[PDB]
């Protein structure tokens, strides 16, 4: 019916924390748009940045414009960045001034999961976004029935009903005769997944964890298991305070 | 090689007979239909639609806001466009020729909306801000497929399945006739005809300025509705 | 039987002009082929599996740039029915092989040798192909 | 303006074209049902009319030179001229030139041969 099946086909993949050494790198400075970070690594490729923003708030945009990149921290890489639709606009802009080009987006669109529980059955609890979302998950073609626009998102903004969740993603080329490596294909621009309307901005676990694995998947070569070599090609900003991802060099804001 | 039979003599000709019979069937057909037109018969195309069909650098928005202040009073509500882009493997829609185009003298208080692909996506931003438009919002469209799969669009660096619009605001959006949070910015509905476009988002407009003349750029004879003031080289 | 499998709905007569235009031209210059325009209504991948077909093995990369005979080569195919002919056509044990390799099979193989009533069109351009199509037929009676 | 009508009335004879909207019409549903292209405004059909005041049905093959109607196309253009006659077949009108219709009464009366859609069969 909905086909809803193939929809939700890529999160019946689960897949859901190295430690200090040749594998992960660890960093914990209370300055992060200020902190150097060529000094944690060169020439490197994937590089995110866990930005929450919100219009109560976490990162202030203005903020954002004083931070330096400079070529000797990568000269081919990417950028990830998020983005709030509160706050839509005026973070577009700044990341140019820094010296990378725009080549493509992602985006996650919320199907309303209090929407999908009430089709099914036709303020929530960590358990009721953790494994709630698997008890949607499992009975995915009994709603199929339904209407897919029915169970999206209705919160309140200036001008619509904000539904969606989004992924900057900037690549500069910076050396002659360098390229990089890229998988390109793998995850479809549309990806579909519930979450809570209590923080449709914030985006817990098995859904960071898709992000995880899709640029794990996109940049496998920034890569690097302790054996090969100990210094990652691969940095990471505003993890999560437990989490120390393989490959990624952490640094969390503490 | 030759369609047709090579030589089949009066053999072909009674097929002929058959043919010509069909001809005349044809145009007996016709003669309905023209019966059917001419005797006041209403097309698809409703009410209020007022389809300025010329080129939008030959067309003079002078006269239109002059038919605007003498008829109405109040000049442009809601616009839109979706010019045909780059492509890189006409040639004058080069977007600065898209951008000099005074759209900030047809508008003064009122919304817009853009929609384009993301390889365009940046310099549609640069393409609203320039004017005093500010870039608030988007409306995006997820492409569906007849069943209801996503459909398998071409992916550069990642498989391109959903189309974007930006949204601006200039002067005062607040002039009584504008509502907002009207519905959600997303729309899900089947991949139709070459880069055609959702007809709910007119809907979506109707909820969001309704009683208000409208302005859509670059339209085709699908786009016509009520209350459009609809301009396009092909409409 | 079935000698020179056949595409679905192509005639003889289009196979004995594309096996003249083969031998005139030579294998994988389609575009010449399309050129000539001695095969109207025809695309580049299925004359390319027609070829398939006609040359008696599936694989044409080692097939390609080359004037041969199609029916010797079939006919050295049949001389070689050992292997299972599906479709009459022979799958090459070579896998994929590089430039090089590729390229001194081709050299050994060099070596060794109604239509518009059709489309749901309407009445002015039917009648338009109508018309001169039934000055074309009656031609072609004045002639008879 | 909330008279809406009224004002896309306006709006259209301000800045229509002539072949969309009449001078003081309505949309003119006839332009939108038929394509971009091929269309019979009254100057189209005035002027095929002249055609036919010129040599009337028979061997006039100067239906296109004339370039009476926009873009003439010969099909359409002899298609276009025979529901004046009101009859299938021209062949009781070659050779001669028609200055009126006089038509319409002289085969509406023949019931059985046809008078449906303001047409006689055969
Ligand atoms: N400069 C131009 N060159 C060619 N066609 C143009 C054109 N400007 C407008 N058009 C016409 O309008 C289209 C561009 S707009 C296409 C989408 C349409 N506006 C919609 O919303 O449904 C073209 O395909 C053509 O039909």
């Amino acid at each position: 019916d909905n086909q809803l099946s193939l929809l939700l086909k890529w999160r019946n993949d689960k897949i859901p924390a190295s430690e200090t050494d040749n594998k992960c790198k660890v960093v914990n400075v209370k300055n992060i748009f200020k902190s150097d970070l060529s000094k944690y690594g060169a020439n490197l490729q994937a590089l995110f940045i866990n930005a929450l923003w919100k219009v109560k708030e976490g990162l202030n945009i203005n903020d954002l414009s004083n931070l330096k990149i400079p070529l000797s921290l990568m000269k081919n890489g990417i950028l990830f960045i998020w983005s709030e639709k509160e706050i839509l606009g005026q973070i577009v802009e700044i990341m140019e001034q820094k010296g990378f080009t725009y080549i493509e987006n992602f985006s996650i669109m919320f199907l309303g999961l209090n929407k999908c529980l009430q089709s099914i059955n036709h303020e929530k609890s960590i358990e009721q976004v953790t494994q709630e979302k698997k008890f949607v998950m499992n009975n995915l073609d009994i709603l199929k029935s339904t209407d897919i626009n029915n169970l999206f998102l209705r919160n309140n903004y200036p001008y619509f009903k904000k539904t969606r969740h989004t992924l900057l993603m900037f690549r500069r080329i910076g050396d002659k005769n360098q390229k990089l490596e890229l998988r390109h294909q793998r995850t479809s621009d549309v990806v579909f997944e519930v979450t809570d309307e209590q923080d449709p901005s914030k985006v817990d676990t098995m859904m960071k964890e898709y992000v995880y694995q899709m640029i794990e998947t996109l940049l496998p070569k920034a890569q690097f298991i302790p054996g090969v070599d100990k210094h990652l090609k691969m940095m990471e900003l505003f993890a999560s305070t437990d989490n120390y991802r393989p490959g990624w060099i952490s640094v969390i804001e503490k | 090689y030759l369609d047709r039979l090579p030589k089949s003599k009066k053999g072909l000709q009674g097929l002929l007979q058959d043919i010509e019979k069909r001809i005349l069937h044809y145009k007996q057909l016709f003669f309905k239909e023209q019966n059917e037109i001419a005797n006041g018969k209403r097309s698809m195309v409703p009410d209020n639609s007022i389809p300025i069909c010329s080129d939008v650098t030959k067309l003079n928005f002078q006269a239109l806001i002059d038919a605007q202040m003498r008829h109405a009073g109040k000049m442009f509500d809601v616009i839109m466009m979706d010019p045909p882009w780059q492509l890189s493997s006409y040639d004058s829609l080069s977007d600065e020729k898209i951008q000099n185009m005074p759209i900030q003298s047809l508008q003064q208080d009122g919304f817009i909306f853009v929609w384009a692909i993301n390889a365009k996506y940046r310099v549609t931003i640069k393409m609203i801000e320039n004017w005093g438009y500010k870039l608030v919002d988007e409306i995006t469209w997820v492409k569906k497929t007849v069943n209801g799969k996503i459909a398998k669009g071409h992916g550069f660096y990642l498989q391109h399945a959903k189309e974007s619009c930006l949204i601006g605001v200039k002067g005062d959006v607040d002039n009584g006739r504008f509502k907002k949070n009207i519905a959600s910015d997303v729309i899900f509905s089947e991949r139709r005809g070459q880069s055609q476009k959702p007809e709910e988002i007119y809907q979506y407009i109707n909820q969001l300025c309704p009683n208000g003349n409208y302005l859509e750029i670059f339209a085709r004879r699908n786009n016509l509705h009520d209350n459009w003031v609809s301009i396009g080289n092909e409409l | 039987l079935w000698n020179y499998t056949l595409s679905p709905g192509w005639r003889e007569e289009e196979v004995k002009i594309l096996k003249s235009a083969l031998q005139l031209f030579g294998i994988g210059k389609w575009k010449k082929i399309m050129e000539s325009g001695c095969l109207p209504g025809k695309s580049i991948g299925q004359i390319y599996m027609q070829t398939q077909r006609l040359l008696g093995q599936q694989s044409l990369g080692d097939f390609m740039g080359l004037q041969i005979d199609l029916e010797a080569v079939f006919n050295q195919n049949m001389k070689k029915q050992d292997v299972l002919r599906k479709n009459n056509c022979i799958i090459n044990t070579g896998d994929n092989p590089t430039k090089e390799e590729r390229k001194r099979r081709i050299e050994q193989n060099r070596k060794i040798y109604e239509d518009i009533e059709n489309e749901k069109f309407t009445n002015l351009e039917i009648l338009t192909h109508l018309y001169n199509l039934k000055a074309e037929i009656v031609r072609r009676l004045a002639e008879q | 303006p909330l008279d809406f009508t009224q004002y896309a009335k306006n709006m259209r004879k301000d800045l229509s074209n002539q072949d969309i909207c009449l001078e003081d019409g309505a949309l003119n549903h006839s332009y939108f049902l038929t394509k971009k292209g091929q269309y019979w405004t009254p100057l189209n059909q005035k002027a095929l009319q002249r055609g036919i005041e010129l040599f009337g049905v028979g061997n006039w093959k100067e239906i296109n030179y004339d370039e009476f109607s926009g873009k003439a196309n010969i099909v359409e253009l002899e298609l276009r001229t025979c529901m004046i006659l009101g009859i299938n077949d021209i062949t009781e009108y070659y050779g001669k030139k028609i200055s009126e219709e006089e038509q319409e009464e002289i085969k509406k009366s023949n019931i059985a041969k046809g008078k449906k859609e303001n047409k006689l069969k055969d």
